[PDB]
RNA sequence: ACCGGGAAGGGGCGUGCCCGCCCGUCGAACGGGGAGCCGGCGGAGACUCCGGCAGGCGCGGGCGGAGACGCGCCC
RNA sequence: GGGGGGCCCGGGGGCGGACCGCGCGUCCCCGGCCGCCCCUGAAAAGCCGGGGGGCCCGCGCGCCGUACCGACCGC
RNA sequence: GAAAAGGAGUGGCUCUGACGGGGUCAGAACUGGAACGGACGCGGGGAUCCCGACUGUUUACUAGAAACACAGCGU
C-alpha cells in the first residue's frame, strides 16, 4: 500500500491501471486498487468534487462513510 | 601506590605453583606482553597474535617471529652471517 | 666520514633556525610539482611505491634528492622533532649552505 | 498481566536463526516476528576493508545499479589500492625500458 | 628546479571513473582557493580488433573536465595538441558547448590513430597482472 | 568376503568442430538455505481455512561529480 | 585539530496499511573498543562482482508431515 | 594467613546536609517491658601432630582416601 498524487493518479486512470476506487469521509480518501498495489490520496471535499468530475466513466467508484 | 612488591603480574596466579616457576613466567610474560618496534612502520605498535605471528597494529603488516619476543638471538646472528655470505659471493 | 656527517648535522640545524622547509611526502610532492625544493631528503626505510614516483618527479624537476642514512625517526631527532618523518624538503636555505 | 508467548519455529532450540523481537498488534497482542541474519558487505582483495556504496543486503534482492560501482576494479579494490597498482605498473615500465 | 605542469603533458589519471587512463593538459589554471586545478582532455575509451573480413568499432570516445592535479601522474611523453585555440571557458558548466567539445575532439583522436601518431599516447596501460 | 586412484573415466552444441585428469540426487525435521503479516470463523485444524494486504521464483502477449561516490548475456 | 562532504548502520519517525507525559530497572539483540590462548575458534550448494575477449499486462507454483500427550521407559 | 582472634551499633517517628528528576550516603532531636538482621535467610573459634603440594578423578549398587592424575624432574 502505498501513497499517490493525483496527477499520477489521474495517470493511472488514464491508462486504465486501476479496478475500483473508493470515496471514504471522515478531509476524503480516494482509495484506487490497481494490480500492484492500493494507492491513497487524501483531498478535501472540493477537490474530490472536481476529481469526480474528472473521474473515468470505465471505472467504477464506490462511496463510503459510516 | 605500588600494590605488590615483588610478584609482579604473576599476582594472578596467587599462592600456586611454587617460586621457580612464578620467577620464570614473570620474565616469559613480560616479554610477550611488550611493544615492540615495525621495522617497517618505523613505530613501537608491534603486538603478539600467535605464537610466532607478530601485527603491526599502526602499519598492518604481519611478520614471522619468536614464540615470546617479536626478534630472537640465533636469527639475528644467523641473519648477520647469512648477510655476509651473500656479501663475499659479490665479487 | 665524521666530518661529513657532523657537517650534515650542521647544514640541517642551520636550515631549521633560519630557512624554509617542509615535513611529510603531500607538501614534498606539491613543491616539487612547483619547482620551488632546491633539495629533497629521505629516510631510508622510505616506502619503496612512494620512493619511486618521488625519485621520478625528481628527475623530471631537476631537483636533487638524497639519503639520510637513518631511520625516519633518526631524520624526526635531526631536525628537531618528537614523530616520524620520511621527506624532508629544503625551501630557501637561509644562513645554511646545501654543500651536502 | 501475563505477557508470556510459545515458540514460533518448528524445534524450540534457540540457535542464531531462530531469534525473534515481540512486538504488539492492532487486536491487543503479544506477537513473536523472526530477527534475520544480516549479511556483511564485500570486502577490499587487497586490504579487507568493507568496500564503500553497497547495502548489506543479499545482491540477489538488489538491482544491478545498485551491486556496483563506478570505476575500474569498481566493487574489487577500494581505491587506494587502484591507486597503487596503477602507479606500480606505470613507474615499472619507467625503470624497466630506458633504464 | 622547473615546474613540471605545462600545457602539453601528458598525465595518468588516478581517481574517478576514468582512474589509469591517459590525458593531455589542455590548460593549468591558477591557484587562488580550493587548490590546483587544470583543463584536461583524454580518452575514454580506445577502438579495438579489426579483422581484414566498422565505424562503430573504430570510433573514439574523449572526455574533457577540470581536474585535481593532486589526482595526476605526470609523464615523460607529451602530445603537441591543436587544442589551445578551442575556447577553454565555454568548456565548463556551459554544456551545449561540451558536448560539441567532445564531437570535435573525438574526430581528432581518431584521426591522429589514422596516421599512426602519438604510440604512447594511444596505447593501454596493463593493471592488476 | 575384505582392501584400493594410476584406468583409453564427459560435456557443449548446430552439421563439424571446440573445451576437458580421476565419485556418490549416501550422511543434520537444532548447522547453511529465495520469499508472510493482520482480523475473523469451527465440537475437534490453522503462519495451512476465509477476508484483506504483501513478498519470491518462473513462463506467455551511458550520463553527473573536484573527489570519496551518485544515477542483456557467454567463456 | 577546525571548516565542508561521502558510505554502511538487524533502528526510529511522518504519510499509507488503518488518549497525554515522565522515570529507575530487568531480559533480548546489536555497536565500538579492550583483554586472553604451546587452545586461534566447519564445509558446501547457491548467488553475485571485476579484468580480458566474443557476442506494462496475464498465467503458474507439483511430492511428503501437520490430531493429541510428558498418554514415554522402568512387568 | 584474614571474616584471623575479638568488640560496638542497627526499630518507629520528626527533621537537616551532600551529589545533576533520582535514589544513595552522612548527622541530630523525640519515643517505645532495658527493643529492633524481631519471621525468613545466614561461618562456631583457637593451639598442634601425621599424610598428600595445590584445582581435578575413582570402586553405577557397602571403600571419595593417604589411592589415580598433575605441572616439574630424569633416563
Ligand atoms: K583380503
Ligand atoms: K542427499
Ligand atoms: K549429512
Ligand atoms: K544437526
Ligand atoms: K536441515
Ligand atoms: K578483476
Ligand atoms: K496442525
Ligand atoms: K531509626
Ligand atoms: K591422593
Ligand atoms: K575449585
Ligand atoms: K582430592
Ligand atoms: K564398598
Ligand atoms: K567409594
Ligand atoms: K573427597
Ligand atoms: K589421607
Ligand atoms: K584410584
Ligand atoms: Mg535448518
Ligand atoms: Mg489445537
Ligand atoms: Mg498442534
Ligand atoms: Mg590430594
Ligand atoms: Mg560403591
Amino acid at each position: 500500500p502505498n501513497t499517490i498524487t493525483e496527477e499520477n493518479l489521474m495517470k493511472m486512470i488514464a491508462d486504465g491501471r486501476g479496478k475500483k476506487l473508493v470515496v471514504k469521509s471522515c478531509k476524503v480518501k480516494l482509495k484506487l486498487r490497481t494490480a500492484k498495489y492500493l494507492y491513497t490520496l487524501t483531498v478535501p471535499n472540493a477537490d474530490d468534487a472536481k476529481s469526480i468530475v474528472k473521474g473515468c466513466k470505465d471505472k467504477v467508484e464506490v462511496q463510503y462513510v459510516n | 601506590a605500588k600494590r605488590t612488591k615483588k610478584v609482579g603480574l604473576t599476582g594472578k596466579y596467587g599462592t600456586r605453583y611454587g617460586r621457580a616457576a612464578r620467577k620464570q613466567l614473570l620474565k616469559i610474560e613480560t616479554s610477550q606482553k611488550a611493544k615492540y618496534t615495525c621495522p617497517f612502520c618505523a613505530k613501537d605498535k608491534v603486538r603478539r597474535t600467535a605464537c610466532g605471528i607478530w601485527t603491526c597494529r599502526s602499519c598492518s603488516k604481519t611478520m614471522a617471529g619468536g614464540a615470546y619476543s617479536l626478534h630472537t638471538e640465533p636469527a639475528n646472528a644467523a641473519r648477520a652471517t647469512i648477510r655476509r655470505l651473500r656479501l663475499a659471493r659479490e665479487d | 666520514t665524521k666530518k661529513a656527517q657532523d657537517s650534515i648535522s650542521l647544514t640541517l640545524t642551520l636550515v631549521v633556525k633560519s630557512g624554509k622547509y617542509t615535513l611529510g611526502t603531500d607538501q614534498a610532492i606539491r613543491n616539487i610539482r612547483d619547482g620551488k625544493a632546491q633539495l629533497v631528503f629521505m629516510a631510508n626505510n622510505c616506502p619503496p611505491l612512494v620512493k619511486s614516483q618521488v625519485d621520478y618527479l625528481c628527475h623530471l624537476s631537476k631537483t636533487p634528492v638524497r639519503v639520510f642514512a637513518g631511520s625516519s625517526r633518526e631524520l624526526g631527532i635531526a631536525v628537531g622533532r618528537q614523530f616520524n618523518v620520511s621527506i624532508m624538503t629544503i625551501l630557501e636555505a637561509g644562513d645554511a649552505d646545501l654543500t651536502s | 498481566a501475563d505477557c508470556r508467548v510459545t515458540c514460533r519455529f518448528h524445534s524450540t532450540y534457540r540457535t542464531r536463526s531462530k531469534i525473534v523481537r515481540y512486538k504488539r498488534t492492532p487486536g491487543n497482542r503479544l506477537t513473536s516476528l523472526r530477527v534475520k541474519k544480516l549479511p556483511n558487505a564485500p570486502h577490499c582483495a587487497e586490504t579487507g576493508k568493507q568496500i564503500h556504496g553497497i547495502p548489506r543486503v543479499i545482491p540477489q534482492h538488489l538491482t544491478r545499479q545498485q551491486r556496483k560501482v563506478s570505476r575500474p576494479y569498481g566493487g574489487k579494490l577500494c581505491g587506494s589500492a587502484l591507486r597503487a597498482h596503477i602507479l606500480e605498473s606505470f613507474l615499472n615500465e619507467e625503470n624497466q625500458a630506458l633504464r | 628546479s622547473q615546474p613540471i605542469i605545462k600545457p602539453g603533458l601528458v598525465c595518468i589519471v588516478l581517481q574517478g571513473r576514468h582512474a589509469g587512463k591517459k590525458a593531455v593538459i589542455v590548460e593549468a589554471l591558477p591557484h587562488n582557493e580550493r587548490g590546483s586545478y587544470a583543463i584536461v582532455a583524454g580518452i575514454a575509451a580506445l577502438p579495438r580488433r579489426i579483422t581484414n573480413s566498422a565505424v562503430c568499432r573504430g570510433r573514439v570516445r574523449s572526455f574533457v573536465k577540470c581536474m585535481n592535479v593532486n589526482h595526476l601522474m605526470p609523464t615523460s611523453c607529451r602530445l603537441e595538441n591543436n587544442y589551445k585555440d578551442f575556447i577553454s571557458t565555454q568548456t565548463v558548466a556551459d554544456v551545449t558547448k561540451r558536448r560539441e567539445i567532445i564531437e570535435t575532439v573525438n574526430k581528432d583522436f581518431q584521426r591522429r590513430i589514422l596516421e599512426h601518431r602519438d604510440t604512447w599516447f594511444f596505447t593501454k596501460l596493463p593493471i592488476d597482472a
